[PDB]
């Protein structure tokens, strides 16, 4: 599973956000993996969007529009298990949850993190 | 058992898993269960990438095939619409089983009832009015074919959501979709 909690992360406009979804497979999980990033636009009514996926040992972008060039995966190995993502040049339509799916059948986790993105720094 | 052998499925929340028009640009969500003699099924189709989130002017259909050997194993590759690593098989929890499905006939149309060489007849389709978006402002018909897209010995299902022509700038997406079908075995 997932190694932390359902998150709130507060940052400013231009900033960086990091968002963490680590997880530990088990000797069950024989099913190939699969690492989903979707999200729920606080400024419209879409929900579950996918943002970035890794299916069959390939990346795959650009789901979302207005976040194009914007995610990547931090890590450099998401099999040894780091799906963690980071979103850059936050702006203010980047506000509302984002949810990190990391799957290997019969296993699955799953975590949401709540991002919120203020005009300039201070949740002081 | 961990996992219930009168259900195979794609999970309730599969990740995009088919490439239609491009690669993984859609998210089909299928969930079989074997009641007796005959299959409840329900499918649910959207799009996620490309074409399928602005359905063309032009498009008038969209659809998929789900091709089965003579086990009623799914074999992943064209026409079959979910790929390679898309889960699929018995349900287990929330994911599947990596048991290999070893009762596939007992969820395959019956080609009896269904011959294979008989996809163009009335009784080998379920047809139903349904509504792209759920939003009954945008009627559509669903067809389910069965074992028209067939090998021998080998089994098949066909989904083909039509009247799209007069919907446009709509991502493509389907309501979940009930049908039934007589099993094999």
């Amino acid at each position: 599973g997932i190694t932390t909690p359902e998150e709130m992360i507060e940052k400013a406009k231009g900033e960086t956000a990091y968002l963490p979804c680590k997880f530990t497979l088990s000797p069950e999980d024989q099913g190939p993996l699969d690492i989903e990033w979707l999200i729920s636009p606080a400024d419209n009514q879409k929900v579950d969007q996918v943002i970035i996926l890794y299916s069959g040992d390939k990346i795959y972008d650009d789901y979302y529009p207005d976040l194009k060039g914007r995610v990547h995966f931090t890590s450099n190995d998401l099999k040894s298990g780091d799906a963690s993502i980071n979103v850059t040049n936050l702006q203010l339509s980047d506000i509302g949850t984002y949810q990190c799916k990391v799957k290997k059948a019969p296993g699955v986790a799953n975590k949401k993190i709540h991002l919120v993105v203020l005009v300039k720094p201070s949740g002081a | 058992t961990p996992y219930d052998p009168l259900t195979l499925w794609t999970t309730p929340d599969p990740s995009p898993n088919c490439s239609l028009i491009q690669e993984l640009d859609a998210k089909l969500t299928l969930c079989l269960t074997k009641n007796g003699s005959i299959v409840n099924g329900i499918v649910s189709l959207v799009g996620v990438k490309g074409n399928l989130l602005n359905i063309q002017s032009t498009t008038t259909t969209v659809g998929v095939h789900l091709v089965f050997d003579e086990q009623g194993r799914l074999i992943t590759s064209t026409p079959t619409a979910l790929v390679p690593q898309a889960s699929w098989g018995y349900r287990q929890g929330q994911s599947v089983s990596t048991n290999t499905v070893t009762n596939g006939l007992g969820f395959m149309p019956n080609v009896s009832a269904y011959p294979r060489p008989n996809a163009s007849e009335a009784k080998s389709q379920m047809v139903s009015l349904t509504y792209l978006q759920g939003d009954t402002s945008k009627p559509i018909t669903m067809k389910v074919a069965f074992n028209g897209i067939t090998s021998l010995n080998g089994y098949s299902l066909t989904f083909m959501w039509s009247g799209l022509s007069n919907y446009i700038n709509q991502p493509f997406s389907t309501p979940s979709c009930s049908f039934s079908y007589i099993t094999q075995e």
